[PDB]
């Protein structure tokens, strides 16, 4: 057979479906469920007894550009997975169909452009985890900006324009200093690959410099104090898939970037500059939580919580301990289950019904919208880290390791257990509480589409909250590769 | 080396500080080229070389063609406007 | 915090302050070739200034380089203030 | 490989014809023969680069052999 | 020739085509203004003697204190399994 | 091939009326394509960087110059199709974009002056060729003498280009006064160290560089690119910059200059800052050309700068043509025509273009994000190579200024895209007229290269590691 | 009564009405 | 290090900054719009003279002074000099916050400019191109740009310090049974 004939069959079927029924979302949903299954098959065929990278394929080689390279000289972009990358891959295929299905009926102008852009962002994120060299990572790290800008500017809310320039300029700023560090790596080592980059022991004085450019970027993407001011706006004015994709995956890229670029190399700079990281993560936690206590827009509040949980996860991964790695990862997974549910509730339910996000209108949903109340409270108690939910198991483990590295900072950061409860329950009480708002008339309870989504995002986090050990089969190497202890 | 530098400098200054008309600008360009050729021919004599005189004759050709093109461009400006006022280009 | 920091100084060291900073600096850059009355003498004077400034700047930075630096800070102020 | 390169260069050529049709605000299937002409033309371009690279690899290999 | 757009272009209105649903919110007019203000506070924020207090506190003093704490307590504590009499510190 | 073109066209155009001008442009377009196809095998002569001196020692031919020659021809077969293939066969677009008789001759003569510069090995050939490129481009600005602004433009460009030709000749005569030579091959490590020629060579670089808009003498060239017709602006803005920058890159004059570092920094700041408040398109794109001239100035200081220059000049030229072509296509969909020469001036006239032709905006976004340096578009792989070279040679403050300049320039680059994807009332629903085939295919091909040419980067690197090493 | 925090925000109100707060609980 | 001469450099710097003020004054008098003359140069000039002189005085005085107080040559000095220069330039706008802002941000920019070497040029021998690079051969001291497969442990303990997991000898071998 011909590879070209199979994809020509697919493209032909896609053209006919586009021409008969003038819509794509059925084909994209099919492709999304197909990718999920194919990734599951890769997990079936993935050996957990090997720290090596599997399913390697190289692209854009000199000899066979539009195919795959079997050469003895590799000058192209590399790809392949370890168990770390497979974890977030499973998170991304799991979310993409839901990010399309959270917008199945509310997009009515230029719909096919929207579902194209969503799938392109989701596929680009997926391939970023397969990346095995600094340059392929970077060119798939920066490829979401044009699509996010376009998506937000067209299908956004009132203040879409300001949000779109913010997601672009901030992320581009941090990315460019990442490019400088990568370029210094590339003119020194003369090789960029995530296979043998830990062997090369650069001088300390140069690790102290490369680290600054990598960390400037990761401050801007994660985000972290004091570059935490783009996230609330970009979430507030984005379409629902933009918010779900962002909070679920793009903020997890910063964590994958640390583990894959910054720790196996630059070890000595990590163990020297870790206390400055603890300063920054701690300020991120408390100040963003307290800033959340006095906000008015619903979607902005969920956004601030995302900054806090990422800042806890940075305490753990940057702690030089196994439990820190396994917690910071599980935070990223459970966060990418919980936060999309909340952004769905506050961005594709309430905003669809009443077209406003101010808390002052909302009150007394429990009377006419009870099922929405039940989901709000469950997700609120999972967000804050009620046990038997991954957002606790990850909080606890990261605070174990943060306490080990610096006990004072790792214990003064335990107040996140409180402050998360404050800024989330002050809101949940308002929504589920009181007499029905006079400003709001009645509308339907949650429909089955949204109930499907929230029940998936809750079953997944309850599972990893009940038996987190399932994820260890992929990560038992990764908890020890990135530990610099003599 | 002296006379050429002096004509060149004074003509550059009279090109730069001309608030009056434009023919002074044309003239200052031509005088700058003259002073260059004198510098170069003095050096060509002192070295007893020919490359200087070659570049000089080439400058004469190119400067004459420069003035031809410039004075067609001025004629185009004048076609459209009818008066070349003191402070117009 | 939420007002004076998250929406105060941290927008000033960012979108708001950079916007105002660029508003002025662009309006002072372009309001440099001031008079359109004669574009020729102005750009001609700009040649003479630049040539003189580079001859004198190189003179200063031959003898000492830690002195020309403030000359350049102030020039940037004059050009962008 | 050669065949992979030619199919890819033809794929860029179909994208040029398609994008050109859309910039004209036509249907994609306006003048199908343009797809064939763009295919062969870009295929020739990719073929030329294929032979240039082959000649260059041979040269460096010849440098090693005479060593 | 009078320079004007081509007459072959047939133009018309933009109909996004959404189904205009009933009014399920009663806008209030004052709440919306309070929200516009709390949302665009950044474009009116000015430096004064209280804004400066909060700014320098939360961006000079507290960061500097947390950093002094860290860079003193860097490699100090190490008390896994320690026992009576044994010191919990690695330094004095 | 150029010469036989220029010679034949003079006779053939004098014999020909005003009504054959488009067909004659089409002919020379196809002829240039046949040259570029059939004589392109001569790259073999430059194996292992074998370099040749010709006409005595006046000219120099290496792989650098040959690639620049092919690029100038590729530019000149696209710039000619814009005059020889009418977009729409309407009376408006006849009146708007009609070639003159002598235009094509002046284009080819400017091609010749461009190529004599890059191929020059002696200053005498440089002075003759820069005068040829300069005089031809005085006339090209002035050929549309039915406009007031172009008349003003050619006059200023004549005077302020004459002053710089004086500066160049003053520098050459000084070099000859010192050393009794017109050839830079008569330099070497001994003569550089032993003699105080720093002033005498920076004066050459500046006299050449102020002819391309380097700061703080940017304004006059920006007033010219704004005031001249759009299809002339697309030629004058590019070819002179390629020629002079290539001559200064090939001749390793200013290895570690402090003056050049200062001016190049100032260009990145000016071209990034002063282009933010601009409401007009051409001034916006001129400030863009300036900051890119800043980036390319920064590799005059390197001594190994060929790959980074060649990759950036190529993507710059491609993106520069494509964006001006998008602006030309969009004239059909606007509401107000401002002039017979500049139908489109203000950026706010492209409003709502997505609702008229969306794939034109897709092309604009690809091209804009290429200018900004967003991967996997070619602009990333071009600005990356510059960062590699300057950081490999020891410029750090300048790399930060470079990063900062890219960020600041995103704003005036995204102004176009932001207004384009905005919404508009009175959209287009149908139009029985159709844009030309060739110009669409050319625009598409440039878009597809900006997008997918990252696939060939290794292949280009291999060819470079043979023919340039 | 206007408290400290509520009259440190005087320079910023612009056009907004400078209301005298009264808690609803009273 | 070798100390700086504060007053000698400050007097040169002030005369230089006065001269630059004279040049910018004359250039403004020529480039300006309205009726002017040889009198307006120092009357109608927007403080170009005091700008240049105060900046050059404050910058060079602070750099040489703090180079002599810290008794070193480094970037922190250029930061303090840019901090003074920002104070001077920002004193012109008669506001406290803009004065503080001009100081801090001019100081950070000059402080970065001293971090990178206090030059717009390049050293050209400390650079990577003209310096040893790649893998060091045989146990030799690891320079800046050089790469190493295996690093010494004594050098690690010194550069970093002991504790926080990092020790003079590994943990197993330290706690191996003497058997
Ligand atoms: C990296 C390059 C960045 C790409 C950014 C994409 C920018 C697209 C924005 C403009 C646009 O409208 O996209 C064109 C889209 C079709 O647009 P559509 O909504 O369907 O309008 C009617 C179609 N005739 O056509 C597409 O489907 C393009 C989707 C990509
Ligand atoms: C060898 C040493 C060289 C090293 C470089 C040293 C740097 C010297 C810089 C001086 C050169 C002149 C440039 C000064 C900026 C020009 C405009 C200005 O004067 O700033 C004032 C501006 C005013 O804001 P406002 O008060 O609201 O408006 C009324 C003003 N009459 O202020 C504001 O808008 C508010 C400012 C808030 C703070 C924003 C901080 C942003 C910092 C990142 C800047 C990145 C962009 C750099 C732009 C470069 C422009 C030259
Ligand atoms: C072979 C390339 C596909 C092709 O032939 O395009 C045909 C086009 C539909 O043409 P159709 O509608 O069936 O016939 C028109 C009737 N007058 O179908 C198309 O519109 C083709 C558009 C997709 C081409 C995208 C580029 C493909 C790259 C593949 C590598
Ligand atoms: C074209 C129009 C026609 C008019 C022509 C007018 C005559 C033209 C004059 C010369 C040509 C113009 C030169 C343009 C300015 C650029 C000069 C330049 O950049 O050269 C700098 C160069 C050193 O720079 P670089 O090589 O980059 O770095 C290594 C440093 N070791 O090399 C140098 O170091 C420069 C040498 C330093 C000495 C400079 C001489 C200055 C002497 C003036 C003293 C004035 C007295 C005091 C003030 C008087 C006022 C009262
Ligand atoms: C006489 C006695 C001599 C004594 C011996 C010592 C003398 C030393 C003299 C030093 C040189 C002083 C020259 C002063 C600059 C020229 C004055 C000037 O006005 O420049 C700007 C000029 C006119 O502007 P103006 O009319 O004032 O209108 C302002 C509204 N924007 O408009 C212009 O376009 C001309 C600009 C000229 C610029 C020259 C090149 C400067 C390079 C910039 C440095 C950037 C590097 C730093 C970058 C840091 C990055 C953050
Ligand atoms: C510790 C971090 C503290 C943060 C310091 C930032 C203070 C600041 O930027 O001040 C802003 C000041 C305008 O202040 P303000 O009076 O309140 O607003 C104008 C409206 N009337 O405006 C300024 O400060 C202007 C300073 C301009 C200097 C820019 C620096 C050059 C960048 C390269
Ligand atoms: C541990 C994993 C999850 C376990 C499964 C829990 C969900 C089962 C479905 C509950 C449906 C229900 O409780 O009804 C939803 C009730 C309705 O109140 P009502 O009694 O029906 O009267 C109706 C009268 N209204 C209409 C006036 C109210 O809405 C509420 O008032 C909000 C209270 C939410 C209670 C949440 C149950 C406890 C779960 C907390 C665990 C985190
Ligand atoms: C820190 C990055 C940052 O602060 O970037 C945020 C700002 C964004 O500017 P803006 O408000 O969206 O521009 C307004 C554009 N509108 C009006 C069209 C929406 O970036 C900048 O000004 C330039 C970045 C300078 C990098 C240093
Ligand atoms: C050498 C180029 C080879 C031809 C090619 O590969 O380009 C193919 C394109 C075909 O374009 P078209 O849309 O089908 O023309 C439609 C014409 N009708 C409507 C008359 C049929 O040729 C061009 O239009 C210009 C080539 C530049
Ligand atoms: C050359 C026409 C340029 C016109 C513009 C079109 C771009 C063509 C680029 C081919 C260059 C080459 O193939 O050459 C590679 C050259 C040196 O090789 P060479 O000595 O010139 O031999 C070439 C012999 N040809 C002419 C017969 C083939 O390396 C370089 O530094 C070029 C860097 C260019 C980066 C731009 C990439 C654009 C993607 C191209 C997808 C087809
Ligand atoms: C509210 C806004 C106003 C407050 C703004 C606060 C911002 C911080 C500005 C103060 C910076 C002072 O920075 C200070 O630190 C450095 C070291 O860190 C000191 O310099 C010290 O550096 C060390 C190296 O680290 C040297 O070996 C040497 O021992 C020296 O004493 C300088 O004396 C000064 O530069
Ligand atoms: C944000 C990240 C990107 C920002 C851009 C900057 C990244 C590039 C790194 C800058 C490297 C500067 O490094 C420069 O100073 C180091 C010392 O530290 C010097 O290194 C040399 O120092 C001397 C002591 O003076 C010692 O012998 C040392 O062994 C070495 O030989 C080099 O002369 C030079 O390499």
């Amino acid at each position: 057979m011909f590879l070209t004939s199979i994809l020509l069959s697919s493209l032909y079927l896609f053209n006919r479906i586009l021409a008969w029924q003038g819509n794509v979302k059925h084909f994209y949903l099919f492709a999304s469920n197909l990718l999920l299954l194919f990734i599951v098959v890769l997990y079936i065929n993935f050996n957990t007894f090997s720290n090596s990278f599997q399913f390697n394929f190289e692209l854009f080689n000199s000899l066979n550009p539009f195919g795959l390279s079997n050469s003895d000289i590799s000058n192209g972009l590399l790809f392949g997975i370890d168990g770390l990358s497979l974890t977030f891959i499973l998170l991304t295929v799991l979310l993409i169909p839901l990010t399309l299905l959270g917008n199945w009926y509310n997009i009515n102008f230029n719909s096919n452009l929207y579902y194209t852009l969503v799938l392109a962002i989701g596929l680009v994120i997926l391939l970023n985890f397969w990346a095995l060299d600094y340059i392929s990572f970077y060119i798939l790290f920066e490829a979401t900006l044009p699509l996010l800008f376009i998506l937000i500017h067209i299908y956004g809310s009132s203040d879409s324009e300001r949000a779109s320039f913010y997601v672009l300029m901030f992320t581009l700023s941090g990315s460019l200093f990442m490019l400088l560090s990568i370029v210094v790596i590339s003119i020194v080592l003369n090789t960029t690959n995530f296979i043998n980059h830990n062997l090369f022991v650069l001088s300390l004085d140069l690790q102290t410099i490369i680290w600054l450019g990598l960390f400037i970027a990761i401050m801007v993407k994660t985000p972290l104090f004091p570059i935490h001011v783009w996230l609330p706006v970009v979430h507030s004015e984005s379409p629902l898939a933009g918010s779900m994709i962002l909070a679920g995956l793009i903020l997890k890229l910063a964590l994958y970037a640390i583990l894959r670029l910054l720790l196996p190399l630059l070890c000595e700079a990590q163990i020297l500059y870790t206390p400055m990281i603890y300063i920054i993560s701690l300020l991120t936690i408390i100040l963003t939580s307290l800033a959340t206590l006095r906000q008015i827009d619903l979607k902005v509040i969920i956004a601030y919580s995302s900054i806090s949980h990422m800042g806890i996860a940075i305490l753990g991964v940057c702690s030089n301990t196994s439990l820190g790695i396994y917690g910071s990862i599980v935070l990223g997974v459970a966060h990418g289950f919980v936060s999309p549910a909340l952004f769905l509730i506050v961005g594709g339910i309430l905003y669809d019904r009443y077209h406003i996000r101010i808390v002052n209108y909302y009150k007394g949903l429990t009377t006419y919208m009870p099922q929405l109340a039940t989901y709000i409270i469950i997700l609120s108690f999972a967000n804050i880290g009620t046990p038997l939910t991954g957002n606790f198991t990850g909080e606890f483990l990261s605070l174990q390791g943060g306490f080990i590295r610096n006990p004072i900072i790792g214990g003064i950061s335990c107040i996140s257990v409180l402050l998360a409860a404050i800024y989330q329950l002050k809101l949940t009480n308002k929504l589920t509480g009181g007499i029905s708002s006079i400003y709001m008339h009645r509308t339907n309870d949650v429909t089955i589409r949204e109930k499907f989504i929230m029940n998936i995002l809750i079953i997944s986090t309850l599972i990893i909250g009940i038996c987190p050990q399932i994820m260890y089969n992929l990560l038992y190497w990764t908890v020890n590769n990135y530990i610099y202890i003599i | 080396m002296f006379i050429g530098t002096i004509i060149l400098v004074l003509s550059f200054l009279g090109f730069v500080f001309n608030r009056r008309n434009i023919i002074l600008a044309f003239i200052c360009l031509e005088t700058m080229l003259l002073g260059i050729n004198l510098i170069l021919l003095r050096n060509s004599v002192l070295f007893d070389d020919i490359s200087g005189s070659l570049f000089a004759i080439v400058i004469i050709i190119l400067a004459g063609v420069e003035s031809a093109i410039g004075l067609s461009l001025l004629v185009s400006y004048y076609r459209l406007r009818g008066v070349i006022n003191s402070y117009g280009i | 915090i939420a007002h004076h920091v998250d929406k105060g100084s941290l927008y000033r060291l960012g979108p708001v302050g950079i916007n105002r900073l660029l508003n002025k600096a662009s309006y002072n850059v372009i309001n440099l070739s001031s008079n359109t009355r004669s574009s020729l003498s102005m750009n001609s004077m700009l040649i003479l200034i630049t040539i003189v400034s580079l001859l004198l700047l190189v003179l200063v930075m031959n003898v000492n380089f830690i002195i020309v630096i403030p000359v350049l800070i102030s020039i940037l102020y004059i050009l962008f203030s | 490989a050669l065949f992979t390169s030619l199919v890819g260069a033809s794929g860029l050529g179909f994208a040029t014809k398609f994008l050109s049709n859309k910039i004209r605000l036509k249907p994609a299937g306006y003048y199908p023969l343009g797809y064939v002409f763009s295919g062969v033309a870009w295929a020739g371009l990719g073929l030329v680069l294929h032979n240039v690279h082959q000649h260059s690899l041979e040269v460096l290999e010849k440098k090693k052999t005479a060593l | 020739v009078e320079l004007k757009p081509s007459s072959a272009i047939q133009r018309g209105p933009l109909n996004k085509g959404g189904w205009d649903a009933p009014h399920a919110l009663h806008n209030d007019g004052a709440i919306d203004r309070y929200a516009h203000w709390r949302t665009f506070y950044q474009e009116r924020f000015k430096y004064t003697r209280a804004t400066g207090k909060s700014t320098l506190i939360f961006l000079v003093a507290f960061p500097a204190l947390i950093g002094y704490v860290a860079y003193q307590s860097e490699g100090l504590f190490e008390f896994a399994g320690k026992r009576r009499g044994e010191s919990v510190t690695t330094r004095g | 091939m150029l010469i036989l073109a220029i010679i034949s066209l003079i006779t053939f155009v004098s014999m020909s009326k005003l009504s054959d001008n488009r067909a004659i442009i089409r002919l020379i377009n196809i002829y240039l394509i046949l040259v570029l196809v059939l004589d392109s095998f001569l790259y073999l002569l430059f194996l292992n960087n074998q370099t040749y001196t010709v006409m005595g020692e006046l000219l120099i031919f290496n792989s650098f110059t040959f690639y620049i020659d092919m690029l100038i021809y590729f530019i000149m077969i696209v710039i000619s199709s814009l005059y020889g293939y009418n977009l729409y066969n309407n009376n408006l677009y006849k009146t708007l974009f009609e070639p003159k008789k002598e235009l094509i001759i002046l284009f080819l003569i400017n091609i010749l002056g461009a190529l004599l510069i890059v191929h020059s090995n002696d200053f005498i050939t440089l002075f003759v060729a820069i005068e040829l490129q300069s005089y031809s481009i005085y006339l090209i600005t002035a050929i549309y003498n039915s406009s007031y602004k172009a008349s003003k433009a050619s006059m200023l460009y004549f005077f302020m280009g004459g002053i710089l030709s004086i500066l160049i000749a003053y520098s050459i005569n000084t070099y000859y006064s010192v050393l009794n030579s017109y050839t830079l091959h008569s330099l070497d490590s001994l003569i550089i160290n032993t003699l105080d020629l720093n002033l005498i060579l920076i004066a050459l670089s500046l006299g050449l560089l102020f002819k391309i808009g380097i700061a703080p003498l940017h304004k006059w060239l920006i007033s010219i690119y704004e005031n001249t017709p759009i299809l002339i602006t697309i030629y004058i803005s590019l070819i002179p910059k390629i020629s002079i920058l290539s001559y200064l890159v090939l001749s390793n004059i200013s290895i570690n200059s402090l003056v050049i570092s200062i001016l190049a920094i100032l260009t990145l700041l000016v071209g990034s800052v002063g282009g933010l408040l601009q409401i007009k398109i051409k001034r916006l794109l001129a400030f863009s050309g300036l900051t890119n001239a800043g980036y390319m100035m920064l590799l005059l200081l390197l001594n190994n700068n060929e790959f980074s220059y060649l990759y950036y000049i190529t993507q710059y030229s491609i993106s520069h043509l494509a964006i001006f072509m998008i602006i030309i296509f969009s004239i059909y969909y606007i509401n107000y025509i401002n002039n017979q020469y500049n139908p489109i001036i203000y950026v706010n006239q492209l409003k709502g273009l997505i609702h008229d032709n969306a794939y034109l905006v897709l092309s604009m976004a690809i091209v804009v994000f290429s200018f900004i340096g967003i991967p996997p578009l070619l602009g990333f792989f071009g600005k990356l190579n510059i960062l590699m070279s300057i950081l490999n040679n020891g410029y750090y403050f300048i790399s930060i200024v470079l990063i900062v300049a890219s960020l600041i320039s995103a704003l005036y680059y995204l102004y176009l895209l932001n207004v384009s994807i905005q919404d508009k009332n009175n959209i287009l629903i149908n139009s029985n007229e159709t844009v030309s085939s060739v110009l669409s295919y050319i625009l598409s091909s440039l878009i597809i290269l900006i997008t997918f040419g990252f696939i060939y980067n290794s292949l280009i690197i291999d060819i470079f590691n043979v023919y340039f090493n | 009564i206007r408290a400290s925090f509520d009259k440190a925000e005087e320079p910023m109100l612009g056009d907004y009405p400078d209301i005298d707060p009264f808690p609803a609980q009273l | 290090f070798h100390p700086y001469n504060t007053l000698g450099l400050a007097t040169q710097s002030a005369m230089v900054g006065l001269g630059a003020g004279v040049v910018a004054a004359a250039a403004r008098n020529s480039l300006a719009t309205g009726p002017r003359n040889i009198l307006t140069t120092f009357s109608k000039s927007g403080g170009v003279v005091t700008i240049f002189t105060g900046a050059s005085i404050a910058y060079v005085f602070t750099y040489c002074s703090a180079a002599n107080l810290r008794e070193r040559k480094d970037g922190w000095n250029h930061m303090w000099a840019g901090a003074a220069t920002g104070a001077v330039l920002g004193a012109r706008t008669k506001l406290v916050p803009a004065f503080i802002g001009w100081t801090v941000l001019c100081g950070a920019a000059c402080g970065l400019f001293g971090w990178t070497g206090a030059r717009f040029n390049a050293d050209r021998k400390a650079s990577l191109e003209q310096s040893p690079k790649g893998f060091v051969q045989e146990d030799a001291h690891q320079t800046f740009w050089e790469v190493v497969h295996r690093r010494p442990l004594s050098l690690t303990v010194e550069q970093l310090g002991e504790g926080r997991g990092i020790n003079a000898v590994p943990i197993a071998t330290a706690t191996e049974a003497p058997n």
